[PDB]
């Protein structure tokens, strides 16, 4: 337990949050993964629904690769702070939120390769503009778009990990 | 009318898999178990999956059933591994919502016709 | 749960932490599978008590 607390300790001494990983050289691929735990108020009033994610980012980064240890380091959450992740967000959200009970329902894990899994258990409602012209034999649209706020394809590129995999738990979900 | 019906193996010297597939009804909701019963008429419940995919496994099957869910298909696996001479009963798929169960058979409002597995040393 | 790592001895059996020490240790990350919102009181004071034992025992 020790060597891997000096292990630890080297990884995040010397590390620079406000670099990205590879800088100066190519972009940046974060796989995306999402568990859809349920959907729950699709309002016609609101031009919304409320959605319940497990939203699991991976994304490689040589500076927190480590070796001797070979098991995957799962950190304290707060440890979160004190790495660089991605600058994803929700664009046609409009109320979201971490849940935060007991803890901040957060995850980092850290390979030895130095790939990083950053989960987060996330509870957003998202515009879902709804043409109810025929209500009730009416079918809708409702999309969840993700986006990088400030990097460009040049910095960082985003997939669906796994294909069409990616996104779980649609099967098991029932609205009234 | 809601079936269950169960398909697998009977006779190994050994790995096997048990699947049950229902029809009638979609089974999203509910819990969806399977229960053992040996010679002398006691039911043993063996494993159960919930919406949650939650797996719930009896103690003398623990480690070594596995449960699984085909949501899409709305059927039910049960992969079986380890078997020993004991184990030769009528293996029963089940669903319902749990109510005062989830290891009892009175919470189950749906079973299937049964599945009769032997083993032989 | 039990941590080794602070354990200690003195005239005391049960050590109370106070919640700015309590959040500097490693607790269990314990989180509700079908909850939808959850408040953790903080009326007056944050209601979490913490207390470890001459053993390591938390
Ligand atoms: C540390 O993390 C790695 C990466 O998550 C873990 O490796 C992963 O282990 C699972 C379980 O074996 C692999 O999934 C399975 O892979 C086989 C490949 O033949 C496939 O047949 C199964 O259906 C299933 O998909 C997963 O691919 C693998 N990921 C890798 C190797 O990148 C590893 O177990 C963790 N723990 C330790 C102690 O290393």
């Amino acid at each position: 337990m020790s060597f891997v607390k000096e292990t630890v300790d080297k990884l995040l001494k010397g590390y620079d949050i406000r670099l990205r990983p590879d800088f100066g050289g190519p972009p940046v691929c974060v796989g995306m993964n999402i568990d859809i735990a349920s959907i729950d108020m699709v309002s016609e009033v609101n031009m919304d629904y409320t959605l319940t994610m497990y939203f699991q980012q991976y994304w490689r980064d040589k500076r927190l690769a480590y070796s001797g240890i070979p098991l995957n380091l799962t950190l304290d959450n707060r440890v979160a702070d004190q790495l660089w992740v991605p600058d994803t967000y929700f664009l046609n959200d409009k109320k979201s939120f971490v849940h935060g009970v007991t803890v901040k329902n957060r995850m980092i894990r850290l390979h030895p390769d130095g790939t990083v899994l950053y989960g987060l258990r996330i509870t957003t409602t998202a515009a879902c503009m709804m043409d109810l012209r025929r209500y009730p034999l009416d079918e809708q649209n409702c999309t969840l778009e993700i986006e990088s706020y400030g990097y460009t394809t040049d910095d960082i590129e985003f997939y669906w990990r796994g294909g069409d995999k990616a996104v779980t738990g649609v099967e098991r979900i029932e609205l009234p | 009318q809601v079936q269950l019906q169960e398909s697998g193996g009977g006779l190994v010297q050994g790995s096997l898999r048990v699947s049950c597939a229902a029809s009638g009804r979609t089974f999203t909701t509910y819990i969806m178990a399977w229960f053992r019963q040996a010679p002398g008429k006691e039911r043993e419940f063996l494993a159960a999956m919930d919406q949650g995919r939650i797996q719930y496994y009896g103690d003398s099957v623990r480690g070594r059933f596995t449960i699984s869910r085909d949501y899409a298909k709305n059927s039910v696996d049960l992969q079986l591994d380890g078997l020993r001479p004991e184990d030769t009963a009528v293996y029963y798929c089940a669903a319902g919502a749990g109510f005062w169960g989830l290891r009892t058979a009175s919470s189950y409002h749906y079973w299937g016709q049964g599945t009769q597995v032997t083993v032989s040393s | 749960w039990k941590d080794e790592r602070l354990k200690f001895k003195g005239p005391m059996t049960v050590l109370r932490l106070n919640n700015l020490m309590a959040s500097k240790i490693w607790t269990p990350d314990t989180f509700f599978h079908n909850g939808k919102k959850s408040v953790a009181h903080n009326m007056t004071m944050p209601n979490k008590l913490l207390r470890i034992t001459e053993d390591g025992t938390l």
